[PDB]
RNA sequence: CGUCGCUACUACCGAUUGGAUGGUUUAGUGAGGCCCUCGGAUCGGCCCCGCCGGGGUGCCCUGGCGGAGCGCUG
RNA sequence: GAAGCGUUUACUUUGAAAAAAUUAGAGUGUUCAAAGCAGGCCCGAGCCGCCUGGAUACCGCAGCUAGGAAUAAUGGAAUAGGA
RNA sequence: UACCUGGUUGAUCCUGCCAGUAGCAUAUGCUUGUCUCAAAGAUUAAGCCAUGCAUGUCUAAGUACGCACGGCCGGUACAGUGAAACUGCGAAUGGCUCAUUAAAUCAGUUAUGGUUCCUUUGGUCGCUCGCCACUUGGAUAACUGUGGUAAUUCUAGAGCUAAUACAUGCCGACGGGCGCUGACCCCCUUCGCGGGGGGGAUGCGUGCAUUUAUCAGUGGUGACUCUAGAUAACCUCGGGCCGAUCGCACGCCCCCCGUGGCGGCGACGACCCAUUCGAACGUCUGCCCUAUCAACUUUCGAUGGUAGUCGCCGUGCCUACCAUGGUGACCACGGGUGACGGGGAAUCAGGGUUCGAUUCCGGAGAGGGAGCCUGAGAAACGGCUACCACAUCCAAGGAAGGCAGCA
RNA sequence: CUCUGGCAUGUUGGAACAAUGUAGGUAAGGGAAGUCGGCAAGCCGGAUCCGUAACUUCGGGAUAAGGAUUGGCUCUAAGGG
């Protein structure tokens, strides 16, 4: 069972997650289940433990701080390449949006991109 | 939950009726308001047919009308003295359609000097000079001077009225239904409407 | 039930429509439109029962889709398309143009018109308003509302309309002894001239009306739409002038024309 | 007594009696005006209603009800309620089988309205239906005409 | 014609404060939803303003780390 | 052509509106019928297509409308508070 | 087709029932060659259910950076087909059953001048003076990657990315006009005063929708406290509208120029009005058996008044204060029904008597109750929550149920 | 429980706090298994609002049985001369 911010008790409990809560997707327009959720206190009985970096250290943890891996995709709006690339006005915006090369063996190479919105 | 239906009453002969459905989503009642007065408090509940209701928990500022002087004025409201509807309802301090209120008079001042030019709710003048020197005077032309006198022959108020004006607070009724349109509109009492509630008033504590 | 309907039961289905009880068990269910779904032909059976153009329901999908049918000068794909009374059917490909009135008795018929008398169409005030600063609306049997009307016309009147423009060409003022079509009830499609309008405070009036052969009938005012002017009527009658004939003559009405034929 | 043995104020809400008076008219007597409505269909408001001081929001003339749908007489029988009477209605029922009729009655709860202060028990009265006014009152009462009388020993 | 005697069947009364199964309810407890009054696990924004900076020319246009303003507020 | 009835009803006749299906019933050789709402005319082959039907009746009681006023009920002028 | 016959007696006329007789409507027995229609787990159990299916949906026209294909034609934002997913819509229709239900449902009639209404159709969308607009902001899907769980249409953390999702927010018309406020100025009876009129600088509000109060009376009713006007104001941060949307051919203007301005056909969208489909509560009349049910209702609303609350709206629907009412031998109230109502079916002189679980209309229910989310519309159950009764899996820590749908 | 009035604890005091007693309480879990026998003790209890059966000499049974409430404080109405 998943681990609920704010339950604020070791241990599981039941409860009416309606929309866009947490540790549930609703089936249809409005319904709300009850589903038994998780304390977000831990201690031993708990399967796992998602963990996340806020700043660096010393070295380099192995096949963990290394081969960085990209954005899968970038920007498409209008404004979000601007706001990257500091497009100021008409500077060939179309142009500076981010080309994705596609490589397939069975195939010819070719490069694709997006369609950029506003 | 609450339910507005007819089939659970007895009928008119005080025979008992069976229900020959369940309860019904179109006869449903809502928790009533009971609006206070405070800081502004509004609920939005969505009625039949997708449209909004204004639930209006707690109210400070109602818009009054004198009705006379065809003068409305967005006015605080003070407390609650009469209610013809149950005697706990002033206790409480809630706003119904029909509660009689006290509500500060000084927007309806502020027009009086600046429409008739008399003073009006001042006890013996020459206190607030910084502004009232102004517009007594206002040395004006021939013309706006006689638009002014013209205004006066007709300028009278009710000594009921008026001894209110002293007091600073004027008592009115409201004529809008807090918790449906989430607003605390009304009319200020004059006449015999006014001696009959002030008598009510009287006989309650005096 | 808990919300709208949207089927049409094939015996439930208006008698009018002149529907049969084996091919199927439901019914066009004529989509919303400015006429009531009692007395509308939906154009599925206007395409496929009237002039046999369609055979089943998905071929007079397909020829809708086409974007032939123009229905009061704007086409309409919509197979359930509520028809009505005097709108003009135009199909524009075949040339052909279709008013829709009842015949005789009181069904529609296939009226085939000319292409210069289907720019205009009839049509009867009911509500007559006034609306925000001050302009007057009005309100036909249709759900076509229109601005700025004549302020001669009162309730209960006809307009000459013309198409593609929505505005007031000319119309017909209500009043005794001009011509009239009766639409709805027992006399539905029955042409004559309005003799004469008893009034009920709180209740429907009632009129009373003269045929061309001289028999006489009532009706109530609502089932009244006149078509007019005191006796020449403004648009192009169907077979039969709308005169109501008693099942004595229709008899041998047939006899002389088989004999005829024969 | 007066219109004011209430916990609240009543009053006609078309009319506003503190319509300004100052020195320019005499005060007194204003007499404040009355609202009064004709109710179609006929029936003529009764003079009392046009001058009489009474508040009633119910009644057909001078109050906020529409008299529209059926019209229709009956027998007053009882008037041991406030501002409302019950009226009995006889009619004959037919039965097929036996070719003849059956005598049966319905009570009617009527609003009765102030500007008929001469209504007695056993009078005809003409009602007319309008909006649901109590729980079991539906119909107002529109003309009151007397039972063989009109003169007292 | 009736009592009496034998045999079958049908109901009736009957201690057992008999028993069984439904229905409507008093009272007590009372899940859950909804409403109100609180609550605030968290999540943003402004005040960034320790700094390198700086431009119409220490008077910052700012490229960002960064303390965190130990507040104002959603 | 606008207004009222010099009572109010019951009664009778007329008209309106009264879902379809079912019933009665009009037309129609389903090969006959139960059914169904179809179908029929010519073609010498250009018939580059013509004529129809999908009626009508009944729908109790209650409600609406317009005629009649014989039977039945109910009233007008008696302290005249009468026309 | 308006029909009778046998049986009490030694025998006769009757009363009177029993039996016979015909139909249809369930079962059953025997038999059964052809062909056209055609009812069918209603009756007892609205008792219980394995399994499978029964509600999904993309046009040129909301959002494609999946290689899953593919024109590449090669130096370009997006060729095109498109899985997935977000979004919008539907899922409240249909189908099944008849348990409840006796002025209830339902039928005919009438009203909403006492309300709501997705959609369709037609109106309305420069009516408001008030350093992004050549287009603003943040996240989230799908997708990559790390898992947990015995198990589920369970999901977490991490990293991207869009909108007709979610927010924010202009220009423009726009020059002004109108109503208040009125600096002053001008023409004035002039005369030593009043003067009768004009302009007007400066400030305040201006549109539609809402909530009040007031004034007058362009259209409409049988009748508005109608519609439309005029004034004073309000206009709710879970807060109304005043288009930051998408395709199709592509064209005109070129003074200023030369790089812009103009353009048609649609689609989507909306505050509000009308219309359509309705829905909801009401008016009058009408229902089977029972008095070994005659008096019921009223503390706990029973009948009515006043003022409110709540509801989409009228109403004891609810609350407070009052009045003591209201219904009954013209059968109230209570009980029973092997009662869903009606259209209709059987029988057929006439009159009637039975029958309508059952294909059409209306209602009700989804194992029994109860409570809710979303939505225009549900007290929904092929939606959710809880309890009761049954019942499935489990690694015993949990999880998942509703065939009175088709089989 | 107290005031007026009265008294000195009932023909002795002091120190301890064993058994047995006399008088008075409490007791987990069970609940008459104790006993001739519920002896003794225990339960209940006032008032207000409901609600009350068989039977009956119609008077009764009846406080039948059974159920709810009860404090303090701040008010609000009604009942007079
Ligand atoms: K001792
Ligand atoms: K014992
Ligand atoms: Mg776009
Ligand atoms: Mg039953
Ligand atoms: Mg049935
Ligand atoms: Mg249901
Ligand atoms: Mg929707
Ligand atoms: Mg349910
Ligand atoms: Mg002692
Ligand atoms: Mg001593
Ligand atoms: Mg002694
Ligand atoms: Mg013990
Ligand atoms: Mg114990
Ligand atoms: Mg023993
Ligand atoms: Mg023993
Ligand atoms: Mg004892
Ligand atoms: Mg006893
Ligand atoms: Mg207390």
């Amino acid at each position: 069972f998943p681990m609920k911010q704010g339950v604020l008790t070791h241990g599981r409990v039941r409860l009416l997650l309606s929309k866009g809560h947490s540790c549930y997707r609703p089936r249809r327009t409005g319904e709300r289940k009850r589903k038994s959720v998780r304390g977000c206190i831990v201690d031993a009985n708990l399967s796992v433990l998602n963990l996340v970096i806020v700043k660096k250290g010393e070295k380099d943890i192995p096949g963990l701080t290394d081969t960085t891996v990209p954005r899968r995709l970038g920007p498409k709006r209008a404004s979000r390449i601007r706001k990257l690339f500091n497009l100021s006005k008409e500077d060939d915006v179309r142009q500076y949006v981010v080309r994705k090369p596609l490589n397939k063996e069975g195939k010819k190479p070719r490069t694709k991109a997006p369609k950029i919105q506003r | 939950g609450i339910s507005r239906d007819n089939w659970h009453k007895r009928r008119k002969t005080g025979g008992k009726r069976k229900p020959y459905h369940k309860k019904r989503k179109y006869e449903l009642g809502r928790p009533a308001a009971n609006t206070k007065i405070g800081p502004r408090r509004i609920h939005t509940v969505r009625v039949r047919g997708g449209n909004k209701k204004y639930r209006a928990l707690r109210l400070d500022v109602g818009n009054f009308s004198w009705g006379s002087e065809c003068c409305t004025r967005k006015t605080r409201i003070i407390d609650v003295v009469y209610n013809a509807s149950n005697n706990e309802l002033v206790r409480t301090k809630t706003l119904v359609k029909n509660c009689i209120v006290l509500i500060d008079s000084t927007p309806y001042r502020q027009w009086y000097e600046s429409h008739y030019a008399l003073p009006l709710g001042r006890k013996k003048g020459a206190k607030l000079t910084p502004e009232e020197e102004e517009i007594l005077n206002k040395k004006r032309s021939k013309k706006i001077q006689k638009k002014y006198d013209e205004r006066k022959k007709n300028a009278k108020i009710s000594s009921l009225l008026e001894e209110q004006f002293q007091q600073g607070k004027l008592l009115a009724c409201i004529a809008s239904r807090p918790g449906q349109c989430g607003r605390a509109d009304g009319y200020v009492l004059e006449g015999k409407e006014l001696e009959f509630y002030l008598r009510k008033i009287k006989a309650r504590k005096g | 039930a808990r919300g709208p309907k949207k089927h049409l039961k094939r015996v439930a289905a208006p008698k009018h429509w002149m529907l049969d009880k084996l091919t199927g068990v439901f019914a066009p269910r004529p989509s919303t439109g400015p006429h009531k779904l009692r007395e509308c032909l939906p154009l599925i059976i206007f395409l496929r029962n009237r002039l046999k153009y369609a055979l089943t329901g998905d071929e007079v999908k397909k020829i809708c889709m086409q974007r032939f049918i123009k229905i009061d000068g704007k086409v309409r794909t919509d197979i359930t398309y509520p028809a009505g009374f005097m709108d003009v059917i135009s199909i524009d490909k075949t040339g052909e143009n279709f008013r829709l009135i009842y015949d005789t008795k009181g069904r529609f018929a296939v009226h085939r018109i000319t292409p210069e008398e289907a720019k205009y169409k009839l049509c009867k005030v009911r509500k007559i308003f006034v609306g925000t600063k001050g302009i007057p609306h009005l309100v036909t049997h249709d759900a076509r509302t229109i601005r700025y009307p004549d302020p001669l016309i009162k309730v209960n009147d006809t307009i000459q309309i013309d198409l593609e423009t929505g505005k007031i060409t000319d119309f017909i003022k209500f009043d005794t002894g001009n011509l009239c079509m009766v639409t709805g009830g027992a006399n539905l499609g029955r042409i004559g001239v309005i003799t004469n309008r008893e009034r009920h405070p709180g209740s429907f009036d009632v009129v009373h009306v003269k045929d061309a052969n001289g028999n006489s009938f009532a009706t109530r005012l609502s089932n009244i739409f006149v078509i007019g002017k005191g006796n020449k009527p403004w648009i192009s009658l169907p077979r039969g002038k709308g005169i109501r004939l008693t099942i004595a003559e229709e008899r041998d009405k047939r006899l002389a024309a088989k004999q005829s034929s024969g | 007594a007066d219109i004011q043995t209430e916990r609240a104020y009543q009053k006609q809400p078309t009319i506003f009696q503190n319509k300004k008076r100052v020195l320019l008219g005499e005060t007194g007597k204003e007499k404040l005006p009355r609202y009064y409505k004709n109710i179609g269909l006929g029936f003529k408001t009764p003079k009392e209603a046009i001058e009489g001081t009474y508040i009633d929001k119910k009644c057909p003339f001078t109050g906020n009800v529409s008299i529209r749908g059926r019209i229709l007489s009956g027998v007053v029988t009882k008037m041991k309620m406030q501002r409302t009477i019950v009226i009995r209605r006889d009619y004959l029922h037919y039965i097929r089988k036996y070719n003849r009729f059956e005598k049966r009655h319905k009570n009617m709860s009527v609003h009765l309205s102030p500007c008929f202060r001469d209504v007695q028990i056993g009078d005809i009265v003409t009602v007319g239906e309008c909006r649901p006014l109590s729980k079991t009152v539906r119909f107002n009462v529109l003309k009151v005409t007397k039972a063989a009388g009109t003169k007292k020993q």
